[PDB]
RNA sequence: CAGGGCCCAUUCGGGUCUUGUAAUUGGAAUGAGUACAAUGUAAAUACCUUAACGAGGAACAAUUGGAGGGCAAGUCUGGUG
């Protein structure tokens, strides 16, 4: 019983998509435990099927990136209760690294033309 | 801080550690002078910078135009490690003139 | 860490009290100073309090600095279920 | 145009490490055997075998063109198709 | 200027110009006025306007 | 020399990128109202500047 | 708009699962083209988005032996 | 919502006189298109003219190549290694 979207091309195609976002997501709001496991696990899998190989790869990579992403956020939650740097603060022995911003001075390392004339 | 908030408690630090009686020790806060005379200050300075996010030379260039300008001699500033590289390197910047050797460096120079 | 109760309540009315606490690194000394109970302890459960912000943490040559934070005033205050604003270090 | 008889593996010169998948093709009018590079990224997967691809030069008046040693064309359209179309998706190929 | 005359509001002479590069002749610069068969030169007001009157008139009836 | 080579390698980036999808944006204008939109941004309003006037400022 | 299914328990669904599989998949057979394209892969990430992390490491592991073994059948179908 | 001297000689107050952003709202305007009609034409089609319809943000949605240098345009963010 699916006649709803018989879309053709791919901007018909859009909102087939977000309806069934619409309609796939919600089920996690109640059931999480069965939501994961028992359905999408094995949705993902009977929908990648169809796709070749290099589809597939770039389901894989996209994933990952949602992975990477995810872990960024946990790692802001919980360092924030903990007031300075890593976790276990002072106690911790490691402290908290930052970034130099380098402008584009030294990449393929050179001599600068662009001297400063003042700094502010 | 509010009342000595952060300096009262500096007083209790260093009261527990170097068990000292309870009023024996003061700290008292202090304007430093002459701020870019001062070579812990301006490397301090200069710390903070790349720390928060400034782009390096301008730092360095930064630190040292401030100097000059505060009525110093020369200054001299060195950076040194990986740049967007393993292989490391120092950075040298000038200004002014400076004296190497001797009994006036351990007089003049602030390092 | 599996301490008594007492003793928990020892360390953590005692930083209540001084606003701070100093303890030098040193494992199996077994007796701290300021307070009857073991160096091991106030080092450990410190280190719990640290990783929930209500204290910070300095370590200036083996020594393990630790103030109390705005955090550390009202959480020590539910626990010890004493009155509104009965922190030393809090009031001048 | 012509018929694709191979796929070649063709390693770039120094310093430069790379295999840079060209195919051989026998010429429809001349029947003569030319050696050309498939352009972009993956665009390999579409030049198989037996097909018809077009061919043009690549723009250095004869001359082999970068690192690549000693192919002097590169593929255009293979079976009808373009192959930066099938490239970005916009068609997709027949059969054969 | 460039949408009243492509849209043909515009007369030089007695004649519409909807050509923004008309390179207009220093004896024509005198006659230069909205076109007759327009709004702004009046006598009919346009789509829009016809539209909102007849829904304005469809609720009075 | 080498004609040979790994052939099954062709498309890996091209396959390992992960897949972004575009945000979709208000519709620029086109025609004399982009070059409307272009003057007022270089000329009028010059409200990013370093002293010197760039067009894609990367986040300094 | 989705007016036919409620979560009681794993075995239904399995059920819900298995209708919906019913429903996508022909989407790949009148266009494989925008079957790589906007519909398989966003939609995959769209229902992996409210997840446990190490269910989309599971998620991808599954992927992952899928891939390898079609890795072989083409490498066997060529030879 | 981001700006100048001045009316003020009423300290960080309206800001006239403008310049541009707005998950703020309003009417006007018109063709692309469709179509009576007439004109057009050997007869038509189309152009020119013209009733009736035809707009406004998921609508009537401009691409093609690029952003180290030559040579306009990144002090970006992920991926590969
Ligand atoms: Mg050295
Ligand atoms: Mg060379
Ligand atoms: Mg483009
Ligand atoms: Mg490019
Ligand atoms: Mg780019
Ligand atoms: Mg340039």
């Amino acid at each position: 019983t699916h006649p709803l979207f018989n879309a053709e091309t791919k901007r018909e195609y859009q909102d087939l998509r977000k309806a069934l976002t619409a309609a796939i997501t919600p089920m996690n709001k109640k059931s999480p435990l069965n939501y994961s496991s028992s359905l999408a696990i094995d949705l993902i899998r009977d929908v990648a099927k169809p796709m070749s190989i290099e589809s597939i790869r770039q389901t894989v990579a996209t994933l990952n990136v949602l992975i990477k992403d995810k872990e960024r956020e946990e790692r802001q939650a919980r360092l924030a209760r903990v007031r300075g740097g890593t976790a276990t603060g002072g106690a911790g022995k490691k402290k908290v690294k930052g970034k130099t911003n380098l402008g584009g001075a030294f990449k393929k390392d050179q001599d600068f033309d662009l001297d400063g004339p003042d700094d502010f | 801080g509010e009342n000595g908030r952060r300096i009262n408690e500096l007083t209790l630090l260093v009261q527990k550690r170097f068990k000292y009686a309870p009023g024996t020790i003061v700290l008292y806060a202090e304007r430093v002078q002459d701020r870019g005379l001062s070579a812990v200050a301006q490397a301090e300075s200069m710390k903070f910078k790349l720390l928060n996010g400034l782009a390096i030379r301008r730092a360095a260039y930064g630190v040292v135009r401030y100097v000059m300008e505060s009525g110093a001699k020369g200054c001299e500033v060195v950076v040194s490690g990986k740049l967007r590289a393993a292989r490391a390197k120092a950075m040298k910047f000038a200004d002014g003139f400076l004296i190497h050797s001797g009994q006036p460096v351990n007089d003049f120079i602030d390092t | 860490m599996l301490m008594p109760k007492e003793d928990r309540n020892k360390i953590h009315q005692y930083l209540f009290q001084e606003g701070v606490v100093v303890a030098k690194k040193d494992f199996n000394q077994a007796k701290h100073e300021e307070i009857d109970t073991k160096n091991l302890y106030v080092i450990k459960a410190l280190q719990s309090l640290t990783s929930k912000g209500y204290v910070k943490t300095q370590f200036s040559w083996q020594y393990y600095y630790y103030t109390l934070t705005e955090e550390g005033v009202e959480y020590l205050r539910e626990y010890l279920n004493l009155p509104e604003h009965i922190v030393p270090g809090t009031y001048i | 145009k012509g018929i694709v008889l191979e796929k070649l593996g063709i390693e770039s010169k120094q310093p430069n490490s790379a295999i840079r998948k060209c195919v051989r093709v026998q010429l429809i009018k001349n029947g003569k055997k030319v050696t050309a590079f498939v352009p972009n990224d993956g665009c390999l997967n579409f030049v198989d075998e037996n097909d018809e691809v077009l061919l043009a030069g690549f723009g250095r008046k004869g001359k082999a063109k970068g690192d690549i040693p000693g192919v002097r064309f590169k593929v255009v359209k293979v079976s009808g198709v373009s192959l930066l179309a099938l490239w970005k998706e916009k068609k997709e190929k027949p059969r054969s | 200027a460039r949408v009243l005359i492509t849209q043909r509001h515009i007369a030089v002479g007695k004649q519409i110009v909807n050509i923004p590069s008309f390179m207009v002749r220093l004896d024509s610069e005198k006659h230069i006025d909205f076109a007759p068969t327009s709004p702004f030169g009046g006598a009919r007001p346009g789509r829009v306007a016809r539209r909102n009157a007849a829904r304005k008139a469809e609720a009075s009836g | 020399a080498k004609v040979h080579g790994s052939l099954a390698r062709a498309g890996k980036v091209k396959s390992q990128t992960p897949k972004v999808e575009k945000t979709e944006k208000p519709k620029k204008p086109k025609g004399r109202a982009y070059k409307r939109l272009l003057y007022t941004r270089r000329f009028v309003n010059v409200t990013l500047v370093n002293g010197k006037r760039r067009m894609n400022p990367g986040p300094s």
